[PDB]
DNA sequence: CACAGTGGTAGT
DNA sequence: ACTACCACTGTG
DNA sequence: CACAGTGGTAGTAGG
DNA sequence: CCTACTACCACTGTG
DNA sequence: CAGGATAGGGCTACCGGCGGTAGCCCTATCC
DNA sequence: GGATAGGGCTACCGCCGGTAGCCCTATCCTG
């Protein structure tokens, strides 16, 4: 339940906010590098070598039959089965990606890695090009199905305008449903999900994925709240039901984290634009239950409290890699990073 | 009568770099002495400015502009363009005040309209013609440094700016059999034709913020390509039609936006997709097969990976494009940076010849930094040229001089290397007037038509006498000069004009304004710097300045 | 006809920063637009300024000028002052340009003659008075750097520039044992009053080009210190005298010129013969003894060690000097760099308090750097002070305030340090406008009266609450600030009107003119600049921009 | 017969053009700095040692009775019978010293040095402050007797103005035959010596000195002229005679080493203001004459042949120091390129 | 009170 | 049609 | 082979 | 003989 | 053995100078 | 030998501190 000052010798100017952190077999993988594939890493993925609490970043490679992907910042990421899903991402050409990226680990041979970042085709009511949100599969009756709580994105070109070309308007409030033996997806205008939220930290479960917090720009609000999602997924899927719940804590864009159980910890996003969420609240879910156990905020030092921003994600197991702006003589350090070991 | 007109004292304000606080100083002293009403006061020429800056002269499109607003009351817009600088999203720390490419472009048009029609009546040609003004334009984005705002209002911008600055260069009309040159800009590299559009506060290296700010402009542009700006100026609708030949992007940023690997790669060219070694060997025959449409398709295959190949196989199969092309550039180069790089390489070559490195191929970095400070000392005393942290243009053209070769050969007992450098620099100075010129075919056509064999003999020399360098290597610019030059000339029509020789010539004024002639503000210093720099760049004003005759 | 007087212009050029060729653009344009020669052509401005420059208004010296030529048309002396260029001799890579001291004075006076007359009139004194004045002029020898190296016709000057500059603070006369000062400067540290004298592209780091080039200054200056001018203003020969309180030099350059030990030494003050540890225990009950002639006899003894001592105890006898003071400088300070040094020390102090170093004086180095980094980030957050490299005056004055110390106290993990920083900052604030003001007699007299106990509590907060960072390691400017300000203001009137603030701002103009208002030709730059940064700072022209409204 | 690129760890830009070396007691010694005695070396002098081409300047502490003379550029220096006499020189404030400086030694134990340095009172008719010259010594009756001659100088105060404050009047060539250690001074203007010069290389051989080279700014020329200034002190009075030699050499600011007894290799200087002397000149000081045989030149570096300035003095063991500047990348980064000449 | 600016509205 | 804030300057 | 300055002097048009 | 219009000089920022 | 030296922290002054990003590509180390 | 640091090129358009000097303070010799 405490942290450490992870440091980066080189490639430090690669950890841009919104960067995912893939967790393959414990081995962790940076994703969402700054510019684009740089021939030091012609893919974007970065083998994330934490040693002696120092951080280094080896490159990483993709299979021949993979689709080299753009480094996505604030994408809709997941972790299920070794096999990821990555939607949106806000390509560093500031374009949102309708493309879904299924990142696996192909052949961890000779103490290295290589992935199969396959794309996918989405028949039916495709989900808009989005970002901020988090896709997550529902392990229900052993049938693959994925929930995509629409995050924030740009309007359809039938409505967009250059004066505010980057006007990001929270996507339509849904829980888009996407297959993974087909790649074809569906969705439903829920009578219950009537708030266009983005940057939630969707904690996963068999079916009761719980949509903790977020920041719905629809009124520039941080609705501390939740939402229930009951994927009825027979071979013929009928319409899901929702059951809103209380307990949701106010987080704008926080970091999920599992602990090899249903005891996920949710470490700080933002309770306020300029007053970030210095508190690390928890959860402990079951079949159709959820709580929040406010944990003692790891007593850090003068710096991170007064940073006004941070950014990161789960190192994967029970720990969170996130960083704060550290502009001193950069014109030097580009950031000041921090990992959080829980328990 | 009774003194001046407002726009006139506006010209005498901006086209002489008078701060509109110092303008008032001059005005109030005038009142103290003159008494008469000259130099129409600040609010008068201010409501004049609002005329010249975009969003006053109205306009329209016969194919309706898609993804764009149908409003002509919008000048300085927030480049962030709805990219909320919240914590949830990317921390865009950029003071971005940008014009709109549609409104700004038409503002320049109606700003130059008197010149337009001046030329229109010339050529013994009509003035009534409303046909499609198939204008030809460039788009020059320079990324700069040492632009330090040191007490902002919270936006932690980088100490590095980048000013996407367009420029209109020629206007033509489908008059039957030909397209006349209505206003063939005399100095398309002159800052007073460097139309600023978007003065981001961001790194040339940054690639998210940069694109967050230039995705609106290129959306505007890709929609303009399809449309025709059917305005009405001179009390007549002069149907415009567009093509945005963006070339003024410095090669670094060129490779960037189109997505290519940064300079220093084994794939050095924004053109012909040739390797570094195929450049060192062939060195004269490379065909343009590397465009932005081809580049978008090429990144699309570098991702789709449909044949399922590995990294290097794809970099070879895409021929270099790793990222996704952003700007629909038209493949070309910047005579400016071409000269800067070629002269940096000649400077390396000169110090080396002082190290007789043609004999001794390899050497220690100390002996490089030595018998090279002697190059500096000698170009100090004999020639009038100094050491500079980074190469520049005055230094180049004062170095691209057979006199420079005499200066470097004053300290090389090797006569064969003397003649080597003599031929080298004479052949390069027969090349440079073919791209470094605003219009060679009209200016130096003999060098231009000899250029093919010029490049031939130059490559042959590179092989022969300068192989300690250029052994399986070459500069991006030595390839862009020893090839793609005639192709660019014939396809575009010139280089020295479309080149970025002016945008960088406009960064000087950008800094001059940010420091002197625009508010030392937090976030709207770019608002008034853009204003000021458009005003300097207003033909409607320059005409008042060439008025002497 | 609306043709201005040519000298009415030359004040709409060197006061709107225009450039000769740019003003000729304006001229051509307005002219062929309205037809009328409203402004006056470039050659008109040239022929006009030829009188405002030095060497146009003759004069004489009741005591003769020793080691000077009586000529009175010395436009722009090569700052080299006929210095040898034979490579046999020292290689002088400094393209210099000097107005002749005792010819620049007369130009400012015949230009301030307007103002002297207006003042003695508004003071009821006879405007036709031939009386012996006494002028107090402030030399501000700055050591600017990082200017440029223009591609030169041979010479290779260091990319730096000294800038000697005489600022005529006041013009006085003992009217019947009463000294009705005639010229109370309205803005002593003004961009418009620091009249540029010499612009060498040497560097204050040097003492050879600087001195080879300024020994002429100091020779004619030690002559003028003992001779009386007489300028024909309004026809009357006003017979001025000078006193030359030239004490705007920064501590680096005043240490160089006066040949002191060094800036950072166990010897701390260029005004008192006291060490650093002594000045880190008392801090309040100092004296002022380091007079220039004292330093000269001190260098005599150092160069002779008449009692025949060794290095260290000699340096304790001379108490500070190693070199030969070649200037004249009454012991005083530079309010500008005083504020700057105190503010840099305070930024360090805030690093410390952030690092709790009031308890842990052995904390690491990268932790010092991370405190600096978070503090830069905070003052960019709260006070909006983006990170600078060393320090500056806009940032110092944004910093040395009860708001910054609060937004920083919130970071300190001790309310004791909260209140200690509060008291320190607010006391230094109570005592800063003392010398930062152009005069305390009217802007903070209570500050002076209380200054004894004020600096006393300052020192005694540094002692106990700041045993760290001040166990010996007291700055130079804390010593000055604390136990020299009263001595100075008493013996010397004020301070802020004697520091080189106006000079360090005129460096900006030096850049602006070496960039826009001069011939870009190494051999000429200083000529045109010195001339133009003068016309800028010539009242005959400002009156045409201030007498309008005033 | 050797040259090499001596190097410098600390205090590089302190070796200023126009300084004085001192081959003293077999130990070489720099003297004459750039700024002033810097309290890292408040002495004034420096301990010049060199091994493996990395120059060491070990600040040479002065002594109890050691009058701290200032840093003198282009002074007069004669290695007297384990002593010196340091006269004139342009003080670092650009004024000239009216004072000879007997730079004796006090102690040397443990490879240390003390440098007893005593100002000596010039008496009666004495020479004015000048520089660029070189005093020397003679032994008429076996008696150390000086010869100070030539030497640039700022014009006399009464005739010297501020416009020309930095004019350098080659002083009246007036051989100053100081008789020190019981008196100081005895001057004598010479009939054969009309035009005054400086930078003149003189030699302290027995019963006579042999002037050589120099610059008489009165003509701005480098007169090819020599002078046998003999001394013959009867029991009561001194005496001197001058006799030009046919075959003098035309250089100014040349450097005088020996390489062995009764033989000096005057290395370089400034033949013509723009054409530095790129040759050496061996001399043999016979019992009544001299023969300036031009020793074979050590073919210079690629830079000394293509710079405009350099300097040095006698390091004793037939060795000579030199410096050729380097341009402003940086200006003080390199500040010079030094060179030793064992010849 | 460095300070003489820097547009720009605000107001008047 | 004039100044007054007004956050901020670049000299430092 | 940019371009628009950079000011002093120079050199020469209308009286 | 005087004033006003260019013609230069090498070099400048911006690269 | 013990001053003595040499150079680095760090004390000022301070108003920056020998190099640096940002890539890249072709070298070089450890089990 | 298959990963992992350094030093040159290649295009950019200086940025992490540049130091200038002066204490102490931390190591480095004669075994
Ligand atoms: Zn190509
Ligand atoms: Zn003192």
């Amino acid at each position: 339940m405490a942290l450490q000052m992870v440091t980066v010798g080189h490639n430090i100017a690669l950890i841009q906010p919104g960067f995912s952190l893939m967790n393959f077999d414990g081995q962790v993988f940076f994703f969402g590098q700054k510019g684009w594939p740089k021939r030091s890493c012609p893919t974007g993925v970065f083998h994330f070598d934490i040693k002696q609490n120092h951080l280094k970043l080896k490159p990483a490679i993709f299979s021949k039959d993979s689709c080299y992907l753009p480094p996505l910042r604030y994408p809709a990421t997941c972790s299920y089965k070794h096999q990821y899903i990555i939607h949106g991402g806000k390509t560093p050409n500031n374009e949102l990606s309708d493309k879904i990226y299924i990142m696996s680990v192909a052949c961890k041979n000779n103490k290295k890695v290589t992935f199969r970042c396959t794309e996918k085709d989405l028949v039916g009511d495709v989900p808009e090009p989005r970002y901020g949100h988090s896709i997550d599969v529902v392990y229900s009756r052993g049938k693959s199905m994925g929930v995509l709580f629409g995050g924030r994105s740009y309007m359809p070109s039938t409505q967009r305008t250059t004066e505010k070309w980057n006007s990001v308007a929270d996507c339509l409030p849904h829980v888009f449903l996407i297959d993974f033996e087909f790649g074809c997806a569906t969705s439903y205008i829920l009578p219950e999900l009537q708030d266009g939220l983005s940057f939630h930290v969707s904690i996963a479960r068999n079916d009761t994925v719980y949509i903790l917090g977020g920041h719905s720009l629809a009124s520039n609000i941080r609705p501390a709240n939740l939402y229930r999602i009951r994927v009825d997924l027979p071979l013929g899927t009928p319409a899901v039901n929702c059951t809103v719940l209380p307990g949701g804590i106010s987080v704008s864009s926080a970091i999920l984290t599992q602990t090899n159980n249903d005891e996920f910890v949710i470490v700080g996003g933002y309770q306020l634009e300029n007053q970030k969420r210095m508190v690390c609240s928890l959860v402990s879910l079951g079949d159709n239950t959820i709580e929040i156990s406010e944990m003692e905020t790891p007593d850090w030092t003068s710096d991170i409290k007064h940073s006004k921003i941070w950014f990161g994600s789960n190192m994967g197991n029970g720990t969170i890699f996130l960083g704060i702006p550290g502009d001193n003589k950069q014109a030097s350090e580009a950031f000041y990073f921090y990992t959080l070991r829980c328990s | 009568g009774s003194g001046l007109q407002p726009a006139v004292c506006l010209a005498i304000r901006v086209n002489t770099f008078l701060s509109c606080s110092q303008y008032h100083k001059m005005y109030r002293t005038v009142k103290a002495i003159t008494g008469r009403q000259i130099f129409q006061p600040l609010h008068a020429l201010r409501n004049a400015e609002k005329v010249l800056l975009p969003g006053y002269h109205p306009f329209e499109w016969q194919p309706p502009l898609k993804n764009v607003s149908s409003r002509t009351d919008v000048g300085i817009i927030d480049g962030l363009s709805g990219l909320a600088s919240s914590v949830d999203e990317y921390p865009v720390d950029t003071i971005a005040k940008r014009f709109r490419y549609d409104s700004a472009l038409v503002s320049a048009l109606m700003d130059m309209e008197e010149d337009i029609l001046e030329g229109m009546r010339s050529q013994d040609l009509d003035d009534y013609l409303n046909g499609p003004f198939t204008v030809v334009v460039k788009e020059s984005c320079d990324g700069m440094g040492d632009v330090s705002e040191k007490h902002g209002s919270g936006p932690a911008v980088p100490e590095k700016a980048v000013r996407f600055s367009f420029t209109v260069m020629r206007i033509t009309i489908e008059h039957g059999s030909q397209n006349v040159k209505v206003f063939e800009e005399p100095k398309p590299n002159s800052v007073l034709c460097c139309k600023p559009l978007c003065l981001m506060l961001a790194d040339e290296s940054d690639h998210e913020t940069l694109t967050a700010i230039l995705s609106p402009l290129i959306a505007e542009r890709e929609a303009m390509k399809s449309s025709e700006l059917t305005l009405e100026m001179g009390g007549i609708p002069r149907t415009f039609k567009f093509i945005f030949r963006g070339t003024g992007y410095d090669e670094k940023l060129v490779r960037e936006v189109e997505g290519l690997e940064a300079s220093g790669s084994v794939y050095i060219c924004t053109l012909c997709d040739t390797t570094r070694l195929e450049a060192s060997q062939n060195l004269v025959f490379h065909s343009i097969t590397r465009s932005h449409a081809e580049n978008l398709q090429r990144y699309e295959v570098w991702r789709s990976n449909p044949y399922h190949e590995s990294v290097e196989e794809l970099r070879d199969r895409v021929k270099g494009v790793s990222a996704k092309p952003f700007i629909e550039t038209v493949p070309s180069i910047d005579a400016l940076h071409c000269d800067i790089g070629n002269a940096a390489e000649f400077y390396k070559i000169f110090q080396l010849e002082i190290g007789e490195v043609y004999k001794h191929p390899n050497a220690s970095k100390e002996e490089r930094k030595r018998w090279q400070a002697t190059l500096d000392k000698h170009l100090r005393k004999r020639m009038n040229l100094k050491p500079i942290m980074m190469m520049n243009g005055n230094f180049a053209r004062k170095l691209m001089t057979q006199e420079t070769v005499d200066a470097v050969c004053e300290l090389i007992p090797s006569e064969e290397r003397h003649e080597a450098l003599r031929e080298l620099m004479d052949l390069y100075l027969k090349m440079k007037p073919v791209w470094r010129s605003s219009c060679p075919a009209k200016e130096c056509p003999e060098s231009l038509c000899q250029y093919s064999f010029n490049s031939q003999r130059f490559a042959e020399l590179l092989s022969t006498k300068f192989k300690y360098r250029y052994e399986g290597k070459i500069t991006n610019y030595f390839h862009k000069t020893l090839a793609h030059v005639p192709e660019i000339i014939e396809r575009d029509g010139s280089i020295g004009a479309w080149a970025s020789e002016g945008n960088e010539s406009g960064n000087k004024l950008f800094r001059r304004f940010r420091k002197m002639n625009a508010r030392q503000s937090k976030c709207y210093e770019m608002e008034d710097v853009l204003k000021h720099h458009w005003l300097y760049t207003s033909k409607y004003l320059q005409k008042f300045m060439n008025a002497h005759n």
